């Protein structure tokens, strides 16, 4: 079939039953470095398994009046177990990604998001209202954490670029009527072969509700949305003592 | 498979037919607790429900890896996710969501099919396990099992509010007993006559 | 040696990329094959699913009855040479008698494509490129006269001393590259080639260049990408006086030898900083147009 | 709802290693747990009673 | 699929164990070859380095002159079976008609061997063994005579219920191994097999069993090695009501199909403690005897 | 030659002059465990070079008087570096290591150290002096962690066994005379393939000084004594959230 899958990795499982297939980012699975693209001599670390797992990082309200939430990679994951110990430690890092966000309703609730993946999501500020004020965003906005930021002007991004032309960037919709889960799979993206995992981030993540969450009174009004995520071939270099930030 | 009791607080004649099952329903959407239990077959609590578990009181030791089954049994109608977790011997019980998924878990998503399957692998330093009780034995400890909500148990107009779930104990194909010995529990108070 | 099953049988290591799709030559547009009518059940290619994320792949010939076209149009002129392969403007260099810009007779300026909307908005399409460059050089007075002026361009990489006047001594360009030129000649033109570090030019980087606390005064090194720095160009009137005219100079560029990577969406609000995505928050305007009624023209 | 037993093991949930298991099962079988002696009646034969 | 040359040439996964020796068959002992005198410099066996950690090789033939004997005397009699298969004290148990130990007629007598010096000395020289057991049970009254009573042994593996009284229900025996023998028979003996979930016994066990907070209370836990509880064994006299006579019983184990691991140090100081290697502190004695001068004998 | 010797093992390398040869523990090396001893079913995880390096701990002065010390393995490194991170986030453990001791003084000076490794080194009291006292040794006495911990009755060892037969373990002589380090490479030691790493220690590492230390007056009177220790094929299981203790 196509609509129900399971996604095992690790010592993690998720099942669904209203999946709709699975988008392969640029159509490219996640790989290592082969040896004449690496450029550092020291050997790297692969820890496999104990990095290679499903995490579940936080759980957002979708309301009739939301306006979008965007996450930084890896910025969510720089301090979760065994993988965020290695980020801390090493110099180096390289890995891919495999993201499921969750949500879901009844027969009788309406709404539509646009998950999508937008690689070096630089994020602009307002430049004080009328633009002769020369800011940048704080730390809570550029690297909001694992708990997520939320958009200011979704019809802008935060960036000045039109929300209307974000599909040409891998996504996928979740549709209550249709599906209840997305799955995107991203391969490594840099210019780099390898790269900080604590001062760079490599891509932003989207969730924009485009059609307003609409039921009648008396249906649940509580409606969450769950982001799950788990690392692929990940690769580190450059050991030393760990580092706060 | 034989059902398993999760929910042993209840005690008198009237309401002993609820510790079959244990409660879902519409929560705040903050990833809250729902029910724990420990791992241990032969051990008392709610495996001693199950065949598997009254067989294992008769041997002392046991290996293999076991496996549980929930059934939802809420209306046609309801949807909803929840994480089920197992946590390996000698880690506390998880305070959270997120401190519960860096165990063994699997992600449970309603639909056509009722039930889903938790496996409970064997991890465990020694071959076998001898049978541990409280005091200083128990560093044959098993693990913990704890349910945790996803997203929500979200239901439109006209349905219930509450959904009941089933689950159900066995073991896999690779659990093996030994020593046999006699049973903990005496069934017998004066003279069977 | 590997003597564990989960060793032996492992897939660590593998460094090919598994591709899913192939790249096919493209002449021409597609041509139209002939079509007729259709009448059953279970075959629909007018129905799709855009939750899958994909674009729908209904033809003409699945929807309507069509004729058999030879499509003999070409496809190269939207190729990425034939797209970024044309000058225009990046900077302007100005060199006044008397002012408060440039009042010695040198100006340094930091070479960036950035500056200027036109080219802005079409390199920015993109994310990653990897070029090479053709510099041309245009200069004249203010009123738009060419005059018997003898000027030096040099060309200063990273590191290397930045002249601080006109008589220092940077310009015996021992190494340094320079142009000696008149202003009655033909303009200068001179090809540069990939000076980047990394494998492409990156015109957004979403990070920080060094650690520590982000402060206040170390906030902007947000965006602040080392990589794009690619050292100062270097004006000056040759002489040990003042200069008798005042010169503007204006600097194209023209790309060539070009690839591209991860297309992302076009700018549609006005540009305000260098290097800075910022935008006028209490003034944001629409994409498009817009009309009085949905259901009329 | 079946009534039959799931089936999915190990290898289909989680990432495993091999293990050659050689763990018996002959003490199960019925004669194992059967053929041990346990008390079934007594007989008393007072002097009295 | 491994593509990487470091992952390709790796030695990851070697689960062979190296050995830098093999056994070889020695029934007898060593013979001595002739020797004769030896004038020579550069080769000298007499000196050595006792820092390496080896013993010294040097042999008769190169330190004196020797004749050749042809040894012949065996080493059967030195290995663990020779050694350990011999039968000693383990446990008493003490069955008085009134007292404070066993009032009731019955007792439990948990099952471990380092209750008495003889027997915990030889064991202990070791670190992990592996071995069957033998049990012999010898009754008999304070003044030593035998009388016509009759005993029923139970094994209680760990788990099973412990009986509370001699009127117990636990006493049918549905599973649990028993043994009904009178004091008129010889001595009762049984075979036990090796009963351990690791693959050996340890006699010392430098760890706790439970995690938490290791306080005042939470202390005797060190040392204690759940693996070696192998169950209590429990007496009684059969009937209704108060036996006759006072009985005391003593167990003998003999060991048999023995393995062992890592040799320790041999106990140099009295015991004082079960599971438990205290030694009093104020009296410290030497190992050895003692003399006046170490010039004199 | 012999004297002189190079290890090397990660991203980390000791050299040393007055060698006494390298002793092997038992005549067998470290190594991974097979699948037909294995009994846990989830796929270990194997870090390798990232754990594998060798690890200075700390510096003890020899002095006139001084009585001994010893070490718990591996209790010294479980809150080092990522070999610490690896031990708190994972159930089960299984590693083997190898061990150099730094002591050296000048042509001058003159004493002896033996430096031994004792499987299951079990720490008794003086049960209360008289000896009718049940008492068990505190935590900073059977755990001291990576500070060491000092000997109180040496000839006894603190467990009422003779130090004169300690050789019969792998062990080696620090003569400041002929060498100034020692080297004992040791095999993973258990009944079990696979034990907890915080709960369960493997073995202790003793340094008595059995020839006092001496020297004349106006000679360097510091003489530290350095532990440095590196393991070897290191494995772990059983992954959940981190445990302090
Ligand atoms: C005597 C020769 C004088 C002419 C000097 C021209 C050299 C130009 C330097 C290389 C220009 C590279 C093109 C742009 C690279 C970076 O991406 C931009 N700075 C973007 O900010
Ligand atoms: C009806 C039969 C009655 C006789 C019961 C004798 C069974 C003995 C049980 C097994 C004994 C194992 C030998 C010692 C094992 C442990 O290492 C010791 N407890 C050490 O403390």
């Amino acid at each position: 079939s196509d609509r129900v899958a399971q996604l095992t990795i690790g010592n993690s499982t998720i099942t669904t039953q209203e999946a709709a297939n699975i988008i392969v980012g640029y159509g490219e699975w996640p790989s290592y470095c082969s040896d004449s693209d690496a450029t550092a001599v020291d050997k790297p670390t692969r820890p496999d398994v104990s990095v290679n797992r499903f995490y579940t990082l936080d759980t957002k309200l979708w309301e009739k009046s939301s306006k979008g939430w965007y996450w930084k990679f890896p910025d969510v994951l720089t301090e979760t177990g065994v993988f965020g110990q290695n980020a801390q430690f090493h110099y180096l890092y390289r890995s891919g990604f495999c993201i499921h966000v969750q949500c879901n309703a009844s027969k009788f609730h309406q709404g539509a998001l646009l998950v999508a993946v937008l690689p070096e999501y630089v994020i602009g500020s307002v430049a004080g209202g009328t633009g002769t004020e020369d800011t940048h965003p704080p730390y809570k906005q550029t690297q909001p954490g694992a708990d997520g930021f939320e958009l200011q002007h979704p019809y802008v991004l935060d960036a000045g670029i039109p929300i209307s032309q974000l599909t040409v960037c891998p996504h996928q919709w979740i549709n209550l009527r249709t599906n209840n889960c997305a799955t995107i799979i991203v391969p490594y993206i840099n210019a780099l072969p390898f790269d900080s995992a604590l001062n760079h981030c490599n891509f932003g993540l989207l969730v924009v509700p485009i059609s307003p969450l609409d039921y009648d009174q008396g249906a649940t009004p509580v409606i969450p949305i769950t982001i799950t995520l788990a690392p692929m071939c990940s690769e580190f270099a450059g050991l030393r003592q760990a580092v706060t930030q | 498979e034989t059902i398993l009791e999760v929910n042993n607080v209840p005690t008198n004649a009237t309401s002993l037919m609820e510790r079959l099952r244990f409660p879902v329903s519409a929560q705040a959407g903050k990833g809250e607790l729902c029910a724990v239990f420990r791992a241990d077959p032969g051990r008392s609590g709610p495996w001693q429900s199950t065949l598997l578990g009254q067989l294992c009181g008769y041997y002392t030791q046991w290996s293999g890896s076991l496996e549980v089954t929930f059934m939802f049994t809420g209306s046609f109608m309801a949807t909803g996710k929840m994480l089920i977790a197992y946590t390996p011997p000698g880690g506390p019980l998880p305070k959270d969501r997120a401190t519960a998924m860096l165990g063994t878990h699997v992600i449970w998503d309603f639909g056509l099919q009722s039930s889903v399957t938790l496996v409970i692998p064997w991890i465990s330093n020694t071959h076998y396990r001898a049978h541990a009780r409280d005091g200083v034995f128990d560093y044959y400890t098993t693990g913990l099992v704890s349910i945790w909500y996803q997203t929500n148990y979200v239901v439109p107009i006209g349905a219930p509010n509450t959904a009941y779930i089933i689950a159900l104990a066995a073991a896999q194909k690779n659990f093996t007993m030994k020593l046999c010995k006699d049973a903990s529990d005496i069934l017998q108070t004066g003279t069977i006559q | 040696g590997d003597r564990v099953a989960d060793v032996i049988e492992s897939s660590i290591g593998d460094s090919v990329s598994r591709a899913l799709t192939r790249a096919l030559p493209a002449p021409t547009g597609q041509d139209t094959q002939v079509s007729s009518h259709r009448l059953d059940t279970g075959k629909v290619p007018a129905l799709q699913a855009a939750e899958i994320g994909a674009s729908s792949n209904a033809s003409d010939e699945s929807m309507i009855e069509t004729r058999c076209v030879l499509n003999s149009h070409s496809t190269a002129e939207t190729t990425l040479d034939s797209f970024f392969s044309r000058a225009g403007l990046v900077g302007e260099i100005d060199l006044p008698l008397e002012g408060t810009t440039n009042p010695n007779g040198y100006a340094n300026w930091d070479i960036d494509i950035t500056g200027y909307a036109q080219m802005r908005r079409k390199v920015e399409l993109f994310t990653y490129m990897r070029f090479d460059a053709e510099f041309t050089f245009v200069a004249c007075t203010p009123t738009g006269q060419v005059v018997p002026q003898l000027l030096q361009y040099m060309f200063v990489p990273p590191g290397a001393p930045e002249p601080d006047s006109r008589e220092s001594l940077a310009w015996q360009t021992a190494t340094n590259p320079s142009v000696f030129v008149k202003l009655s000649d033909p303009p200068a033109q001179v090809s540069v080639p990939f000076m980047s570090p990394a494998s492409a030019y990156q015109w957004f980087y979403d990070g920080y260049p060094t650690f520590g606390e982000h402060k206040q005064e170390k906030d902007l090194e947000y965006g602040a990408c080392p990589n794009n720095m690619m050292g100062t160009f270097s004006v000056r009137t040759v002489g040990t006086s003042k200069s008798k005219y005042p010169l503007v100079i204006r600097i194209y560029m023209r790309m060539k030898h070009v690839r591209a990577w991860i297309p992302r969406p076009m700018r549609n609000q006005n540009y305000l900083f260098k290097a800075n995505p910022n935008y006028a928050g209490n003034f944001i305007k629409p994409t498009g147009a817009s009309r009085t009624a949905i259901t009329t023209l």
